[PDB]
């Protein structure tokens, strides 16, 4: 066939891609981040006590895999928030895609260098970091 | 092992291997494991790393127990607040409070069970050296699970064989001579006895490995004459009976190990074989003597 | 050494359970602030003196 | 020290070794044996579809380990029964140890060649097999 078809909006593709997100209500995020911490500690100990041949030789690798999986979801957790904050700062000439991408970069730079430290909802911290990142993007765009 | 030694008074094995008779007999009849060799210098290089790995794991159990304590304490406080809101009698208040307090005491005590197990594991790990004993199988199971890397320890006669062959005589002889050169009569007499035994071993030009057998011989058939009665019954010396038992049990061991089975049955079967050999080399030396008729 | 104790420059390994681990992201070590008191630096000269 | 000590009965060592047993009341044994079946099927498929490189490449090995563990407990399940049946056929001159060992051999020969096949309590089957094995032992002893 050779019939033509209409194009698709880029934003709608983003919404379809993130529709699978399901926020954890800020409650379970602490254990979510305890999975990352233990994963990194597994990283270190895997290459520190190397000689040990044991059934545990696979459990820590599973903890590292759990840490890799725990981040893949934590990042999904905040895309609604980042898109909202980005949309809050539109109308300055930039396509919403460029701002939301910049906020995505800011988020990934944040949470991966964040600790609960008996801190408050990480959502406030993410909002702050992504807001700073998008503000910097707009400023450098001029 | 040869019954004439681990049961003799003095028990040559006990003096040579500086083990109490209780420990030696537990090892022989498969009761409590033993630690053979440990690469202590290899453990030393990462002793700090091991201790750090301990700090993080013990802090992890600390965090889980603290979380459980926080959760249960908050639950009890909420229950007490609810009961006060309902205006119930102080009897219900004390019932709920005692239940919750006992629950938290149990939780903390279980946490302490884990912590004391962990420090026992450590203690036995750090202050670990040959000739040490571990009565309880569960703790050894745990040790080999958490740290199965450095120390290799097995149970049975082969354990003693490996220990003695790896062991050296001249160094112990020199150490005992040095101890004798000093005073302290109380320990000096024990040093004298052990030095006598070790010096006899050294002068003999032999090796202690003769105290663990792998091939018992059998006397000729005439020495154990075989007799036929009016009905051809076997009523000759029971030496045939004892050899029958030993051969039968060895063949059962061989078949069982060929078929494959868990450690419990194999160890029990090895114990039975050791019992039979001890009986054949001597009946009634130790324990209930075998009696057929 | 680190200005604070058990603190990488970039925050990658800020947790307490890291000793002897140099952070590749920032290239610093994780030890108490005291170590800052017992390490030295050498300047390189382009002309002997 | 050089003080002497009394010996220990062999039977008591057996009782101490089996004191950790805890029968499952004939209810969960079916799944217990479904762990063995799946383990053997993992055995086969591991060396039949070898090329596949996937995260599942470890799950089947875990199923084989689960099958190895599931048997180690199933065998523990029946030692009380075998010792009882053996003691029921004593007094014929044999040491109880030799009879109980023979029954142990008979059991291991049984259960490892047994299928539920919507069958009754496996305890009856084990009792039958161990009884036959001990009867054969006594007969050959003469
Ligand atoms: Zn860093």
């Amino acid at each position: 066939l050779d019939a033509q078809s209409p194009a698709a909006d880029l934003v709608r593709v983003y919404l379809n891609g993130i529709g699978k997100t399901a926020l954890l209500n800020a409650a379970g995020e602490v254990e979510l981040a305890k999975r990352i911490e233990a994963g990194l500690y597994a990283e270190h100990l895997l290459e520190t006590r190397k000689r040990l041949g044991e059934n545990r030789k696979r459990d820590l690798a599973a903890v590292v895999r759990d840490g890799e999986a725990a981040r893949r979801h934590l990042l999904e957790a905040n895309l609604r928030l980042v898109v909202s904050l980005a949309k809050r700062y539109t109308g300055r000439g930039m396509p919403l895609l460029d701002l939301i991408q910049e906020g995505n970069l800011g988020l990934i730079r944040a949470m991966e260098k964040f600790d609960y430290t008996k801190g408050f909802k990480f959502s406030t911290y993410a909002t702050w970091w992504i807001r700073q990142a998008i503000t910097r993007g707009m400023a450098d765009q001029s | 092992t040869h019954i004439w030694y681990f049961k003799g008074v003095p028990s040559r094995l006990g003096y040579l291997l500086d083990l109490a008779p209780k420990d030696l007999e537990k090892i022989i009849y498969f009761a409590a494991y033993v630690i053979t060799s440990v690469d202590e210098e290899m453990r030393h290089n990462e002793l700090s790393t091991l201790e750090a790995e301990m700090a993080v794991e013990r802090k992890a159990v600390e965090d889980q127990r603290d979380g459980e304590l926080e959760a249960r304490a908050q639950k009890l406080e909420a229950d007490l607040a609810e009961l006060e809101a309902e205006g119930a009698k102080a009897d219900a208040r004390r019932k709920v409070r005692d239940g919750g307090e006992r629950e938290m005491r149990q939780i903390r005590d279980r946490a302490q069970r884990e912590l004391d197990r962990l420090e026992d594991i450590w203690s036995t790990f750090t202050k670990l050296a040959p000739k040490q004993l571990i009565v309880d199988e569960n703790l050894y199971r745990e040790l080999v699970d958490r740290y199965g890397e450095y120390f290799t320890g097995a149970m049975g006669a082969e354990s003693i064989q490996k220990l003695i062959e790896n062991f050296d005589i001249d160094a112990e002889a020199e150490s005992l001579r040095d101890v004798i050169r000093n005073g302290k009569g109380q320990k000096k007499l024990r040093a004298l006895k052990r030095l006598k035994v070790v010096a006899a071993f050294q002068q003999s030009g032999n090796s202690p490995m003769g105290m663990v057998l792998d091939a018992v011989p059998v006397i000729p058939p005439e020495l154990r004459p075989m007799v036929q009665l009016d009905g051809g019954r076997f009523a000759t010396s029971d030496l045939n009976d004892l050899y029958r038992r030993v051969i039968n049990r060895n063949n059962r061991l061989k078949r069982l190990i060929d078929l494959g089975a868990p450690e419990i049955i194999v160890n029990n079967e090895k114990r039975m074989l050791q019992e039979s050999v001890d009986a054949l080399f001597d009946n009634g030396r130790r324990g209930r003597p075998v009696t057929g008729p | 050494g680190p200005t604070r104790d058990w603190e990488c420059y970039c925050g990658k390994y800020k947790r307490v359970r890291f000793k002897g681990i140099i952070c590749e992201r920032c290239g610093v070590e994780v030890t108490r602030a005291k170590v800052r008191r017992e390490r030295m630096g050498h300047i390189e000269l382009a002309a002997p003196v």
